[PDB]
């Protein structure tokens, strides 16, 4: 699924991304609500405002499950299973809802990391993220 | 599609501020890599093996300015996006047979050139302003 | 949208054999039991835990009928689906926030379940003509 | 990815199909050429009128792939990896494009199998379709 070449790229974005993934997940999070409203119907106990708490909680949450993507690149299914079982079975995700959240996770890497956000990066983060959503929709 | 005044002032400030010499094609030179299957539709257009000559590629850069001009086009005519793109959609449509969500990966990859070249500055606001109109855009076109 | 003549023939001549009591059921339940997130909009309806439990549940089969009911009206006004969904635009955008990817897929449920029902009737041409139906429907519903 | 009951469903519905198989590629292919026009661009060689030998050679084909995909279920990436080579490297077959031909073999089962393509079994054969294409597509 994922080349060598993409796993070397998506473990350098992490990479240089660093301690900021909470913080950066947690600003994907905004987006998606902002430019996709109808996403914010599966948070609707959550305060979606700018600066809540409980989105940059759960940005964070984001970011660990993707970094344990990474972390564990050649047996995603394995590594994300409780998550897609949440997300299908429970939450009931719309798929569609998964691309919507991987385009503004690439579009705030893109507004974070200039020198890292290359065209070559942006077609393996862009893979990455669309095989972490073919795992966590899995479960349909 | 209707913008606020916000959402059209956070569009237009931007706008401004765009390299239109440049912008245009560093977003087809990456639909043309990130989505390598739209390579069909320019195998005109020579090298395209790799990133770096898809990005240097003279002839994507070129073509990506004709693209940017009917974008700035279509922030000129938000509320006649429909007629504006009439002869767009004829061509990708009719002529070119393009499958119409190729138009909205365009549109997001757009937007993810805009987030690299303005940082901080492309706000989640500023965002949310463009994902109008690049959905209006590819409605447009796929009308 | 426009159909041809026999476009607007081969639709016509198939949808007055239709059950209009029942394919509306087949349909809503259909795309509950193949695309289960859809069931989130659906909590109220009782048992959805199985498909037969689906397909016989009478809240299912009851509303079926007014999708259908509207899916009837939007053939009656083909030149107008714009205006003639506006308000069940509304009302699935702005009050339900169902995503209108889910509009095409109850579409494309439909056509299975008209193919189902008419066999060889169900021919090429015709789902071609009916494709055309259910995509300007969706397309009006996601205004 | 797919269930037993999936599994058992999928292997089912080939079963009733039968020697028909060919003979119902060949139709899929042409409510995808009618119902979704910019699918025939990959085929600008073929005559695609109705009963053309082309269109109904290149329906056994894709029939015996779905049914060497059904005979090796548990190992799809593996069975199908020369054509999921063909279809997004030399081909470029757009991803959208297996959904329409998955929509276009559902119709078709449905508009043959009455007994067969019962609600259950729908939601099996379309998981199965969308299987084959992930793998079909494994090389975006
Ligand atoms: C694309 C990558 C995604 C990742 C990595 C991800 C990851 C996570 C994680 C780690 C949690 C916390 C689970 C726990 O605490 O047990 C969670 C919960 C949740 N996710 Fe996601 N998710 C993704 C996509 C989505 C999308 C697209 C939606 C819907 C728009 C969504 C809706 C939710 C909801 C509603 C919760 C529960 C929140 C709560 O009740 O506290 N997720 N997800
Ligand atoms: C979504 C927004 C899009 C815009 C605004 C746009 C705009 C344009 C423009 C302005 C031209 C030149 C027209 C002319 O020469 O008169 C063009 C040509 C072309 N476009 Fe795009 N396009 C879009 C999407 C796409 C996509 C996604 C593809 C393929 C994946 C595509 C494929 C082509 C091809 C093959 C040409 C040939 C140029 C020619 O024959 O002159 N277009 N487009
Ligand atoms: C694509 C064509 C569709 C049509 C023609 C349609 C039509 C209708 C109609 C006629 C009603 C009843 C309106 C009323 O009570 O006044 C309704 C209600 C509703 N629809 Fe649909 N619909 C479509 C798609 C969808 C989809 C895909 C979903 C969810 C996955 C959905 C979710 C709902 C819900 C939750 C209601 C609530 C009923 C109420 O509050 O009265 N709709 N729709
Ligand atoms: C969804 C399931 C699909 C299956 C099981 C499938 C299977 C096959 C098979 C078995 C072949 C013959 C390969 C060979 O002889 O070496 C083939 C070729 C081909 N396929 Fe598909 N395919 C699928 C989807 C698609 C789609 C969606 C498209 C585009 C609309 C497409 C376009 C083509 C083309 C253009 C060829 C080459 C035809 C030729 O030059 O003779 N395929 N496929």
């Amino acid at each position: 699924v994922l080349s060598p070449a993409d796993k070397t790229n998506v473990k350098a974005a992490w990479g240089k991304v660093g301690a900021h993934a909470g913080e950066y997940g947690a600003e994907a999070l905004e987006r998606m609500f902002l430019s996709f409203p109808t996403t914010k119907t599966y948070f609707p106990h959550f305060d979606l405002s700018h600066g809540s708490a409980q989105v940059k909680g759960h940005g964070k949450k984001v970011a660990d499950a993707l970094t344990n993507a990474v972390a564990h690149v050649d047996d995603m299914p394995n590594a994300l299973s409780a998550l897609s079982d949440l997300h299908a079975h429970k939450l009931r995700v719309d798929p569609v809802n998964f691309k919507l959240l991987s385009h503004c996770l690439l579009v705030t890497l893109a507004a974070h990391l200039p020198a890292e956000f290359t065209p070559a990066v942006h077609a393996s983060l862009d893979k990455f993220l669309a095989s972490v959503s073919t795992v966590l929709t899995s479960k349909y | 599609v209707h913008l606020t005044p916000e959402e059209k002032s956070a569009v237009t400030a931007l706008w401004g501020k765009v390299n239109v010499d440049e912008v245009g094609g560093e977003a087809l030179g990456r639909l043309l890599v990130v989505y390598p299957w739209t390579q069909r539709f320019f195998e005109s257009f020579g090298d395209l093996s790799t990133p770096d000559a898809v990005m240097g590629n003279p002839k994507v850069k070129a073509h990506g300015k004709k693209v940017l001009g009917a974008f700035s086009d279509g922030l000129a005519h938000l509320d006649n996006l429909k007629g504006t793109f009439a002869t767009l959609s004829e061509l990708h449509c009719d002529k070119l047979h393009v499958d119409p969500e190729n138009f909205r990966l365009l549109g997001n990859v757009l937007v993810c050139v805009l987030a690299h070249h303005f940082g901080k500055e492309f706000t989640p606001p500023v965002q949310a302003a463009y994902q109008k109109v690049v959905a209006g855009v590819a409605n447009a076109l796929a009308h």
